[PDB]
């Protein structure tokens, strides 16, 4: 659900690990919209991170996830692996895709 | 109940057959026919008539099924701990999930529902049945007869009166999803209001009324509505012939307007008794006011 | 009414409509989504309040016995039992069921124990509203004058009935004759004086309103146009499930297409104007429905 | 008719004729989202948008104080998939009737187009349609109204030929997917987010080989650099077919090259028999937009390289559901 | 006048009597110089604190006024009264805007929730009840209390609310999810009022009980819990524990609150006496003989050096602090 | 409803909150908790023995 | 303060049976009182005109009604022959002191609020106490019917005005009329002294000199039937100044709140506000279709109330 | 003092076991759930 991902997403972040979440499209399609918004605030500091104007003296970059400030490493990404031909998976909206 | 009947043949009938039923051991009624029919009204006075006590879920918006579960438990308590006579009337619009139709199937046949009573509520409900066994003269310790006997005043106490819309679909759904609907109980098809029924409460409403016309001329070819309307009709006959036509007439504007793909509202017997009532009252106020 | 009626007006006029014939009365509007519903019913049950409730897709079964009027009168009050608890009945109760929702779905039961008021927009009312909209946004005094006319007509009106209704009540509670009792010649000249002074008003009113209406004749084709265009966007719905166009929607495009209009910035010929302002209905009509 | 091929103009339809109680219904057919357009419709305007993805009951209580917080403070707030909370659209909507927001307060609903979304919110709010644009012109006229201005025309004066050949390359491909068998081999997601992608390469590889400079040579171009890119990873990633991938290979290598800055290049070949689409000969974004709102209205299929009946039997369709849908409301 | 440390002083300002009951509570408007006071003859009369003249009576109620409040922006007043009813004022035109019903016996409590969208009400019949400011719907119904709640009131985030009752015991209660995050039971007797601690006073009551610094930086809520027994508890909402009791009032504590810079305590009792309590010390630093008679409530303003206190004698006290 | 009630020499000691009028005003009027059911007193009633 | 009833009303109150005699303030709450003719005396709200309650406990027509200091208890007088103490807390009769023979026409508490005055038909003025009851000291020295009495602002110096054309000033120790005034046209009906407010505001509206104390002293002022207000004083006995232009008998008289203004009714059917310092305000309101019989200034509230003849109580805004 | 005052329901049906549930009810509540109660009860509620 959006709890158990966000504490994933949360866990990625601080470590800075890649997270591969095969069969992503068994999720609820609800639940698949709810986190894209994680994903972008996730990728959001991800990309303010590599701006050249970011010095490591200053503040961490950090993202919004669960209502706290999580610090995101810039050696984390998501990948999710999907089969989209079998009927009956979720299908995922176009703000996630 | 201070709400006023029309009594006609088939009133008489429906309730000797709800009579016969509340009189038998685990005699539960499944009575199907269109809303204000006075399904439950029937039920009610029979209920009246042979002692028995008329239970009524109360359900509304945050209705759930523990609160379905309390109600039970209060119904089984007061049938047979108490040894109350009790008509449990519980219409298709209570139905709010299938836990609801489980538990009811599971008391229409075996009698009791085997996990209702658990906890602090089992043993309240065995020193209660320890008492009414004591009441009745039985001498009971051991908790698997106690609960026997109770499971035996409730087949013989309890009567669940089942009153539901005629939905071809809905029935044949009910068929499967509630056996004991169809097994444990006695299928009465209330229908909706005949040709006659409709007549009849016309000519008893309306009888007060003057309606009286001498020099009515009988049509030649008469707009016969009720089939045993006598030949040479008088002005109040024709009258309630039109009425039963009225009545008719929107049946059959809401099915033509449903087979075009409008919304429609169902016609119930309670559209027939609004009517009458304004002919009553119309036709008293408009002659007053011309006198 | 014998039953309750539920009321179904999507431009919500019923439901002010009801607030206000029944104000005086301190009628109270609540809603079956109030968790606090069943303390405004019980309050409206003992001290006869009017009540208007809405949302009734939500409808409460706490309702059934108000709506059936299972009442039992017992020492001379009249008791009905709402849930668990009895209550006195006053016979001053009145509830109104209210829903915006012209395509909602009523079980049967619901259905059976209320009265369907549905409040329809049908092709005259929407004609005169147009027209009425066209004369006040193109010529406005002479919209005032026939709100003025309408105002003295009904004025006018109601002093004729009132009058007539006196002169009869006059001769009927005489003591003997009329001729015996000055004062009732005094009041039947007075009377119908009045009556004759009112019925010259309504003549001349008469006549300013037979102006009123020839001024107006230019403008119905617009009106109708109107009624076309909107019931030819309410049945868009036919083809395609997400073309739900309300009224406020047509009236937003005719207000649009009236005063905020472009065309219209230096056009002072009544016809001009007039044809402008039907072209660019058209036009704004496709374009936002579009 | 001729408003309904141009771009939708979001700005003045949102300031002027939405009033504040009106939600913005955004309807999109699948493959298509109107998120993008509201946030940079709220960037230009500088206007605080709250955003907020429909789907956990956090996320309705995150809806709920963002639309309680703007009422009062005249902020926008967007809710994406709407269309997954039926029930909580229906509440939505009551709460939406009995409110009296702020003057600059806008509420937009982006779903897509589903039997599912209740009547009384598309009757309360206002609907916009977002699908395919009509035809390759409206295609073109999109994308050079979604992408700035200061974006194309940058330090070289070749950005924007190859945004140009860029946006007629996209306008071609996505136009080939309403002849699903003949076009494609399926109805593949070309969308906004490949062109993106394209955009973003196209900018990357021009700035990696014209260091600032205001003019580059044709053949200078990284062009095997843009054709593998946009034939590997950004178009032909959604392509699972071998012969859709040889299409896309072929239309890259008929596009991207040096000989589309020639004066006599052309971009289709005997589209009516006689007449063929000439390559313009502008060097700035107002030029190359010019010269497709210059296009004629008269579209066939082979502009696409379609043959021209390729379309006959769906128009032929078309024609016969109109003439049902006019029978159907009588 | 050290912007954080007035208390106020023997020598009234104003002695404000327009009342023909006793004044049940006095609260500051939180924008404008003007004050409400609500009393027990159905009526609620606003008074100018700088002049101390009246201005207007807000009347309706057809029972004893029993509680007012502000929103953030002072537009809104949400009084409730022993007749069940709960009433918003538009505080501009000053006419009721909206009646709201549903409590099953004397409304004995209402607090605007901080972001003035809900109204937060506590009555006679053991529940607290939200109401949606716009619709006047009842949305949440706060049950477990097993006697009549005396007081409710939001934190400052409005997350959390507490509740304190004549069962002896202070409840506070999440918002969202409705669940008791605490039952602080302690007092010997009935808990009359209660109050929260405002962020200025966190690092002084951390100092003063001794409480090490969490490694999170926030001390967690602090509550007062003024009761029948003559004392009053500051408690730790997040551990539960009661941090300081507070003895020296001489009768049952009718109202309690901080200095508006988180220094001291200030509360009124039924011993006819205002005290204002230095909690670094555990100690009483100054009584007021306030009124004749009991002493029902008190405010104190933000900014202002002002502190209003109401009285059972229909008389509306306001004191200089210097 | 005034109430006769023969038979006082069997007085059952349920009407003691009622013969001492043991009552609070305010939340509904006159309320009066007979037994352990808040009662809601009506101003007319009267009962003799 | 420069409050001034302007012509427009707020509420017109009418629950009377019989004309209006007398309209006071209550001193601290919101409550308007009014004693009429029919032996009744009705409680009223005059910031939303509403009726309160009414106190029936005269036998006859009540003529003057008081308060005290705190407010806390309301004596009556009426044609009765008795002066009746009200409880303002329970609203019911406590003390129902006899005597005084024939029609009472005045009463007033002094400040001290323990003692009560009354004037009547008897030709005498006697003094009460609230706490017992007896009347212990019974003034003589008027010859015909005293109209209206009014007291000090601490509860030692009474005027008592009649129709024997003479306004005597009467001392709490002495008992001895020091100050006889017998100057006036026609029957004085109405007198009403000066606040320490408006001691200074004669200085400069008349030109008295100051004694070797320095104080101005004791203020007086009586309206008569002759439509001339005059404003006497009490230390010395003689006029300041005539204030002349009523049309018809003069009933009431009282001053401004602020010490600024002279404001009064009469028979004229008008409401009537002069200026002396200056003459510069003249302003005449009607108030009422019949005799306009009692006036009174609200202390603080911008609000003055009319009694009238025609069984009807008005409320004016003062701006 | 804020002590709970209990008085027995006493009836022509009032027995041993009825008084013997009132007492378990008072114990329970001021020996399990701390709360301060004030029996009071007359000598005519004795019946046996
Ligand atoms: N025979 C009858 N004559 C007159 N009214 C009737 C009759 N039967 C039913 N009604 C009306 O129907 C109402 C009750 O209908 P009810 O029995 O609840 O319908 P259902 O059978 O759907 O439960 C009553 O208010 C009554 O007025």
């Amino acid at each position: 659900d959006f709890q158990a991902m966000g504490r994933i997403f949360v866990g990625l972040c601080q470590v800075g690990a890649w997270g591969c979440f095969d069969e992503f499209n068994r999720l609820e399609e609800r639940m698949l919209s709810a986190v894209s918004q994680q994903v972008q605030c996730i990728q959001e500091a991800l990309r303010e991170h590599s701006n050249p104007n970011y010095d490591k003296t200053s503040a961490p970059i950090t993202c919004e996830l669960l209502n706290k400030q999580v610090k995101v490493s810039p050696d984390m990404a998501i990948f999710i692996t999907m089969n989209p031909g079998y009927a009956g998976r979720s299908n995922l909206p176009d703000n996630l895709k | 109940l201070d709400v006023p009947l029309v009594l006609f043949n088939e009133v008489l009938d429906h309730v000797l057959r709800i009579d016969r039923i509340f009189r038998q051991p685990q005699g539960h009624l499944l009575l199907i026919g269109v809303s204000g029919a006075g399904k439950t009204t029937l039920s009610r006075f029979v209920a009246w008539m042979n002692g028995l006590s008329v239970y009524q879920i109360k359900v509304h918006r945050k209705y759930t099924g523990e609160d379905f579960d309390e109600d039970l438990r209060t119904v089984l308590r007061r049938s047979g701990c108490k040894n109350e006579k009790i008509a449990f009337i519980m219409d298709e619009s209570n139905v709010l999930d299938s836990g609801f139709l489980e538990r009811m199937n599971t008391l229409l046949a075996n009698g009791e529902v085997p996990g209702l009573f658990e906890g602090d509520e089992y043993a309240t409900l065995m020193t209660q049945c320890k008492e009414g066994a004591q009441k009745e003269g039985l001498m009971l310790d051991s908790h698997e007869e106690l609960y026997k006997w109770f499971t035996s005043q409730v087949i013989r106490n309890l009567h669940v009166v089942f009153t539901m819309n005629p939905s071809s679909e809905g029935l044949k759904d009910r068929a499967a999803t509630s056996p004991a609907l169809f097994n444990r109980c006695v299928l009465n098809w209330f229908g909706d209001w005949s040709t006659e029924a409709l007549y009849q409460v016309g000519k008893e409403f309306t009888s007060k009324m003057d309606l009286e016309k001498p020099n009515y001329i009988v049509p030649d070819y008469m707009p016969v509505v009720y089939d045993k309307l006598p030949q040479p009709p008088s002005h109040r006959e024709a009258i309630v012939n039109s009425c039963v036509f009225v009545h008719q007439t929107l049946h059959q504007a809401n099915a033509r307007l449903a087979k075009r793909g409008g919304r429609t509202m169902a016609i119930t017997p309670r559209h027939y008794l609004d009517f009458i009532n304004h002919y009553a009252n119309l036709f008293h106020e408009k002659r007053s006011e011309l006198e | 009414f014998n039953r309750y009626p539920l009321i179904i007006d999507p431009s919500g006029q019923a439901t002010e409509f009801i607030m206000n014939e029944y104000k005086d009365r301190k009628i109270t509007r609540t809603s079956f989504l109030d968790d606090a519903f069943r303390k405004n019913l019980e309050s409206a049950l003992r001290f006869g309040n009017p009540l208007l409730v809405q949302d009734v897709e939500s409808y409460d079964p706490v309702l059934n016995p108000v709506l059936n009027r299972e009442v039992r009168r017992t020492g001379g009050r009249v008791l009905i039992t709402l849930g668990d608890q009895d209550i006195d009945l006053s016979p001053s109760f009145v509830i109104f069921l209210s829903t915006r929702d012209p395509t909602v779905e009523f079980p049967p039961d619901l259905c059976s124990r209320v009265t369907f008021v549905n409040f329809t927009v049908t092709r005259s009312s929407l004609q005169s509203q147009c027209l009425n909209e066209v004369l006040k946004a193109e010529r406005p005094d002479v919209d005032e004058k026939r709100s003025d006319l309408l105002k003295l007509q009904g004025e006018f009106q109601l002093r004729l009935r009132q009058l007539e209704k006196s002169l009869l009540q006059a001769l009927n509670e005489v003591k003997g004759r009329i001729l015996d009792d000055d004062t009732i010649i005094t009041t039947l000249e007075n009377l119908k004086r009045e009556a004759a002074e009112v019925t010259r008003k309504v003549e001349e009113t008469d006549i300013v309103m037979q102006e009123v209406e020839t001024v107006s004749q230019q403008y119905l084709p617009l009106s109708t146009a109107c009624s076309s265009i909107y019931f030819t966007m309410e049945s868009l719905k036919q083809i395609h499930f997400l073309y739900q166009y309300s009224l406020q929607f047509f009236l937003d495009i005719y207000h649009n297409v009236l005063y905020e209009n472009p065309n219209l910035k230096g056009v002072t010929d009544h016809t001009q104007r007039l044809s402008i302002i039907t072209k660019d209905l058209f036009q704004v009509a496709f374009n936002r429905v579009a | 008719m001729s408003i309904m091929e141009q771009p939708l103009d979001l700005t003045h339809i949102v300031g002027t004729e939405v009033k504040p109680n009106t939600p913005v219904l955004m309807c999109s057919v699948p493959g298509y989202d109107a998120s993008g357009h509201v946030e940079d419709l709220a960037a230009e305007q500088n206007t605080q948008i709250t955003s907020i993805a429909i789907g956990s009951a956090e996320g309705f209580n995150q809806a709920d104080k963002a639309i309680n917080t703007a009422v009062k403070s005249g902020r926008w707030v967007m809710l994406k998939n709407v269309h997954l909370a039926p029930g909580w659209l229906m509440q939505l909507e009551k709460k939406l009737h009995s409110l009296q927001p702020h003057a600059c307060f806008r509420l937009f609903l982006t779903m897509e187009i589903n039997p599912k979304v209740p009547v009384n919110l598309l009757r309360a709010g206002r609907i916009f349609v977002f699908e395919p644009p009509p035809g390759v012109k409206a295609n073109m006229l999109r994308t050079f109204s979604s992408i700035p201005v200061s974006r194309i025309c940058k330090s070289p004066n070749e950005r924007a030929r190859l945004y140009f050949l860029l946006a007629w390359f996209h306008a071609i491909i996505q136009e080939r997917l309403r002849y699903a068998p003949l076009g494609w081999s399926k109805k593949y997601e070309f969308g906004e987010s490949d062109l993106r992608s394209a955009c973003d390469t196209v900018d990357t590889w021009l700035d990696d080989t014209a260091k600032g400079r205001q003019n580059i040579s044709p053949d200078k171009i990284p062009w095997s650099a843009l054709k593998t890119l946009m034939a590997q990873s950004i178009y032909g990633g959604r392509v699972d077919n071998e012969f859709d991938q040889r299409l896309l290979n072929t239309f890259l290598e008929r596009l991207f090259t040096t000989r589309s800055f020639d004066s006599e290049f052309k971009l289709a070949c005997k589209v009516d028999g006689h007449k063929d689409i000439q390559m313009p000969d502008g060097i700035r974004r107002e030029e190359f937009v010019q010269w497709v709102e210059l296009l004629p209205d008269t579209q066939t299929p082979s502009w696409l390289g379609l043959p021209n009946n390729a379309e006959r039997v769906l128009l032929t369709t078309q024609g016969v559901d109109m003439i049902s849908k006019m029978l159907k409301m009588q | 006048r050290d912007p954080k440390e007035w208390i106020p002083r023997p020598p009234e300002k104003y002695a404000l009597s327009g009342h023909r009951s006793p004044v049940t509570r006095v609260i500051f408007h939180p924008v404008f110089s003007v004050m409400v006071s609500a009393s027990e003859d159905a009526t609620i009369k606003v008074w100018d604190y700088e002049t101390g003249d009246f201005e207007r009576t807000l009347k309706g109620h057809t029972d004893s006024v029993q509680d007012i409040s502000f929103d953030h922006s002072g537009k809104l007043l949400a009084s409730c009264s022993a007749d069940m009813t709960i009433k918003l004022w538009d505080f501009q035109g000053f006419e009721c805007i909206r009646t709201m019903h549903g409590h099953d016996h004397n409304v004995s409590s209402v607090a605007i929730m901080p972001n003035g969208d809900h109204i937060v009400s506590a009555s006679r019949d053991k529940t607290i009840k939200m109401w949606e400011v716009q619709t006047g719907y009842c949305v949440k119904t706060f049950t477990g209390h097993r006697e009549w709640v005396r007081m409710v009131r939001p934190n400052q985030d409005g997350t959390l609310i507490a509740s304190c009752s004549n069962d002896q015991t202070v409840r506070v209660w999440v918002v969202a999810t409705k669940e008791c995050k605490a039952e602080l039971r302690e007092h010997e007797h009935v808990v009359e009022c209660i109050s929260w601690a405002p962020e200025s006073s966190y690092s002084s009551i951390s100092e003063a009980t001794g409480s090490e610094t969490k490694k999170s930086g926030k001390p967690g809520p602090f509550l007062l819990s003024g009761s029948r027994d003559k004392t009053i508890k500051m408690w730790d909402v997040s551990t539960g524990m009661c941090l300081m009791t507070l003895v020296g009032h001489d009768n049952w504590v009718r109202g309690v609150l901080f200095h508006s810079g988180g220094k001291f305590i200030l509360s009124c009792a039924d011993d006819k006496t205002l005290r204002v309590w230095d909690y670094k010390n555990k100690r009483c630093m100054k009584t007021l003989n306030a009124h004749e008679h009991f002493v029902t409530s008190l405010d104190f303003h933000k900014t202002a050096p002002y502190v209003v206190t109401g009285s059972v004698d229909q008389t509306v006290k306001v004191w200089e602090c210097r």
